[PDB]
């Protein structure tokens, strides 16, 4: 898209492959409902029809990395910006209780289908932790996204 | 040192060591025999896999691309009888000869429908479903050319690709079977024993399923190329004449046998010069096809009728008609519904006057080709009247004719197969410069350097206008005294300084020093040279029947033997297919094309009979080695991060061992800090220049310590990605279930 950086563009390839997890470049709406359930969403398949019929040029009902940039691109207030960020960070603190815990990392990780063990889980809650306390909050959970 | 692939006389290539350089050429010493050496050109020495064993699907995934690791790389999958085989997206098919279980089934049919290539093992369907969902996605007809010598598998992989759509995409679709139906009907008439192939094609075909809007069938087309016109009458030692002669003469009912008054083939004169050979049930399985397509019963007599007719025209005996022969006349004039007068006239006498034996066998003959090829023209229409349409969108076209092959002597018929397969090899060059270019693009690899040289002069040599080598030979056939001799010497007096021409007696070769200049010439093919003997080249390219023998059979009691031929006695045979050839190239110039390259493993039609040099000269011959040379201008090795992933996980920390396999290599390149020129990290694959792959491989190869040392500098960054990954996929279905909202 031409609304987001090369940066932010970046992210969201690699956060693309998520959905893409045979490697070939395109998902289609199975994919799609599949991850979206993952992250406590629930999408109708004829919201999800909808939606890709926008993007989806050609009839052949896959979508691929550019075609999924402009299906997310929308008009936002200046408020939905931080406001999105402040509802995926809530998506990882599973209690709302200001703090990402390792328990609630591990929730989201195998629910993304990502292989890890419990060590290595501690290891991803204590790089984040920039305050030493042994969890995530909201500012350390933006730092993080935010950085190469 | 390593070992390495280097020249084999039979094997094509074989194993053996370096064991000294030279400023020409290397000496080899072949693997097992210690103290036997050999000198091979540098160039004709090539790096091997370290993995003798392994095979890969795509020969793209080899460490070393070239003919020889490609040689090998097919050779262990027939071994295995896996007999496709891609070089990115050409298809490679190596016949088999015999039915390999389950590979053709339904069911594995099923498995392909909607698959891209590589997600699937090598196969055909895979290539004919890419040609629907091109066609059905890009709005484009699309193209599949299937190309190799005599006995390589062309027809029988046509066959699978119609097979494949009818069950995949025709399911309700009638139309879909008359087209599968078609071929058996065909094949009766333009289909002969050989001794290259017992079912071999004597005529080219393009075969158009022809669709609308929706992707819907609504109508097919065949256009035949080139029938063999000589083998109507006489036929090799080991050979026959069209399956139809005799399936017709093993299968009639009794009571047909008595009215076209037939006997067994030994009978006849056009059949005398078959265990294998089913001609009773063949003859079964095409009255079965003709129901199918929709032939009345009176036509299938009435092409019977013609075939017999034309089996008794062959009897006829020469002077004047013996009495063995004046039964067979009178057969022959009842089954053609001529008098048997101006029949008998017409052979023996000529207007400019009598006629010698030769001279009256000359026209005997003439006049059976000329009915025999017309009936087969009616045949081809009759099945494209199976299936018609005033109108489409699209088609899908597969292309069936004979490539490039050796011949002990090469007369006119070769000559017009070569220069076919010239307009077809630059085809075929152009097309896979244009994907390497669209795939260099997409992801960004730059440019390639490289390039194929046209052959366009080679091309002009034979077709251009006024000077080209066919208007040369149509001149010839309009002089008052025609000779081969003066038709060679124009040619060589008009192009004596071009490239791709040459005098016989220049030939290394003392066979081809042997023929005089004006008795041939030497043309510069693609796949290499071609000793042409020119002798009767004036007469074959002529397909015109006498003024009097066409009026004879014109002018015929029977309405469809008069209808065969609705249509100086000159029609010119090469000009004829340069128009064909011409309307088939602007075909399939307006489609996206796939290539299926049809390999014959051996000249005994033997199973797992491998014989190197054999194929390695069929890949060279069909442009392989053309392919292989750009794309080691490039990145001639590309992997899919999955690939990487399952070969070399085992090697790495099994903390990275439960990455997923596009993350595994991320960290890979980053933990190894691989030069952005020599590796690219693409959209889903990693694409490596010569020797770079081979080289990556050494790295995961050595020592496991540093190797985790490296991964380990890399940790903090690998677990950021970790972060990175899952968060932005948040903020992802986040925005997309915003956008579900939004559009309510
Ligand atoms: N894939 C295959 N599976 C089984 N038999 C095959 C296959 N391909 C070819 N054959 C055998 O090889 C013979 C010659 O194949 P064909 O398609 O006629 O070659 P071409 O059309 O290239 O001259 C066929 O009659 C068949 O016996
Ligand atoms: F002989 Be095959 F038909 F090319
Ligand atoms: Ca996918
Ligand atoms: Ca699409
Ligand atoms: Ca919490
Ligand atoms: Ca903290
Ligand atoms: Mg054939």
């Amino acid at each position: 898209a031409d609304q987001l950086t090369e940066e932010q563009i970046a992210e969201f390839k690699e956060a693309f492959s998520l959905f893409d997890k045979d490697g070939d470049g395109t998902i289609t709406t199975k994919e799609l409902g599949t991850v979206m359930r993952s992250l406590g969403q629930n999408p109708t398949e004829a919201e999800l029809q909808d939606m890709i019929n926008e993007v989806d040029a050609d009839g052949n009902g896959t979508i691929d990395f550019p075609e999924f940039l402009t299906m997310m691109a929308r008009k936002m207030k200046d408020t939905d910006s931080e406001e999105e960020i402040r509802e995926a960070f809530r998506v990882f603190d599973k209690d709302g209780n200001g703090f990402i815990s390792a328990a609630e990392l591990r929730h989201v990780m195998t629910n993304l289908g990502e292989k890890l063990t419990d060590e290595e889980v501690d290891e991803m809650i204590r790089e984040a932790d920039i305050d030493g306390d042994g969890q995530v909050n909201y500012e350390e959970f933006v730092t993080m996204m935010t950085s190469k | 040192g390593k070992p390495v692939w280097a020249p084999h006389p039979t094997d094509g290539f074989q194993v053996g060591n370096i064991v000294d350089i030279g400023p020409d050429s290397l000496t080899i010493e072949p693997l097992n025999q210690k103290g036997k050496t050999f000198l091979a050109l540098i160039n004709q020495v090539f790096p091997a896999e370290e993995d003798s064993k392994k095979d890969v699907e795509d020969n793209c995934s080899l460490m070393y691309l070239n003919e020889a690791t490609l040689l090998h790389n097919i050779k262990v999958r027939y071994s295995k009888d896996r007999i496709y085989t891609y070089v990115a997206n050409i298809l490679i098919a190596v016949n088999p000869y015999f039915d390999i279980p389950k590979i053709y089934s339904s069911e594995t049919i099923k498995s392909y429908q909607g698959k891209s290539l590589g997600t699937m093992p090598p196969h055909v369907f895979a290539i004919a479903d890419k040609a629907f969902r091109d066609m059905k996605v890009l709005k484009l007809s699309q193209s599949i050319i299937v190309s190799g010598e005599s006995g390589a598998g062309k027809t029988e992989n046509t066959k699978f690709v119609l097979r494949y759509l009818t069950e995949s995409y025709g399911t309700g679709q009638d139309i879909y079977d008359r087209i599968v139906e078609a071929n058996p009907l065909l094949e009766a008439f333009g289909n002969a024993k050989t001794v290259r192939n017992n079912n071999s094609s004597r005529f080219g075909k393009f075969v158009e399923i022809h669709f609308n809007e929706k992707s819907s069938v609504v109508g097919g087309f065949v256009s035949h190329y080139l029938l063999e016109k000589s083998r109507i009458c006489v036929q090799g030692k080991e050979e026959r004449n069209y399956h139809i002669f005799y399936r017709l003469c093993a299968g009639a009912s009794e009571d047909i046998r008595e009215r076209l008054h037939l006997s067994s083939p030994d009978n006849f004169r056009y059949l005398n010069r078959d265990p294998l050979l089913d001609d009773h049930g063949d003859f079964i399985r095409m009255c079965t096809a003709m129901k199918k397509i929709g032939l009345d019963d009176e036509e299938k007599l009435d092409l019977f009728r013609v075939v017999a007719g034309v089996l008794h025209l062959g009897n006829i005996d020469f002077c004047n008609l013996k009495n063995k022969s004046t039964q067979a006349l009178e057969y022959c004039a009842e089954l053609l519904g001529l008098d048997q007068d101006d029949l008998r006239v017409s052979l023996t006498t000529r207007v400019m006057v009598p006629l010698k034996v030769e001279q009256a066998n000359n026209a005997r003959d003439a006049l059976a080709k000329t009915v025999y090829s017309h009936l087969f023209d009616h045949v081809v229409n009759r099945v494209n009247q199976c299936f018609p349409f005033e109108t489409s969108s699209y088609f899908i076209g597969v292309l069936d004719i004979a490539g490039f092959e050796y011949f002990e002597h090469n007369s006119f018929e070769q000559f017009c197969i070569n220069y076919c397969n010239e307009k077809l090899q630059q085809f075929f060059n152009e097309r896979i410069l244009k994907e390497e270019q669209e795939l260099y693009q997409k992801e960004g690899l730059g440019v390639n350097e490289v390039h194929y040289v046209d052959n366009q002069d080679c091309i002009d040599l034979i077709e251009a206008r006024l000077v080209g080598i066919l208007d040369i030979l149509d001149e010839e056939n309009r002089l008052p005294q025609p000779s081969d001799q003066h038709f060679t010497s124009a040619v060589h007096q008009k192009h004596k300084d071009h490239f791709r021409l040459s005098i016989p007696r220049k030939s290394k070769l003392a066979i081809h020093r042997n023929i005089r200049d004006d008795e041939g010439f030497i043309i510069r093919h693609f796949a290499g040279a071609v000793c042409y003997e020119t002798t009767q080249f004036v007469e074959k390219n002529n397909d015109a029947l006498h003024m009097s023998l066409e009026s004879l059979i014109c002018e015929s009691r029977d309405k469809f033997i008069r209808e065969l031929f609705e249509s100086l006695s000159f029609i010119s045979v090469g000009n004829k297919f340069k128009t064909q050839l011409n309307l088939l190239l602007d075909k399939l110039r307006s489609t996206g094309a796939s290539f299926i390259r049809c390999i014959k493993p051996n000249l005994k039609m033997t199973s797992h009979h491998f014989e190197g040099a054999q194929i390695l000269s069929q890949l060279q011959c069909s442009g392989m080695v053309s392919v292989l040379d750009l794309m080691q201008g490039g990145f001639p090795s590309r992997a899919s991060f999955h690939e990487l992933y399952n070969m070399y996980k085992k090697y790495m920390p099994d903390k990275l061992a439960r990455l997923d396999p596009r993350l595994f290599c991320k960290a890979l390149f980053k933990a190894l800090g691989l030069n952005e020129i020599d590796y690219k990290f693409g959209l889903t694959k990693v694409f490596f220049r010569p020797g770079k792959f081979a080289e990556f491989d050494q790295i995961m190869k050595s020592d496991p310590d540093h190797l985790a040392e490296l991964v380990k500098r890399v940790n903090h960054w690998l677990i950021c990605s970790r972060w990175k990954k899952v968060q932005w996929c948040s903020l992802s279905v986040i925005k997309l279930k915003n956008k579900i909202k939004y559009r309510a």
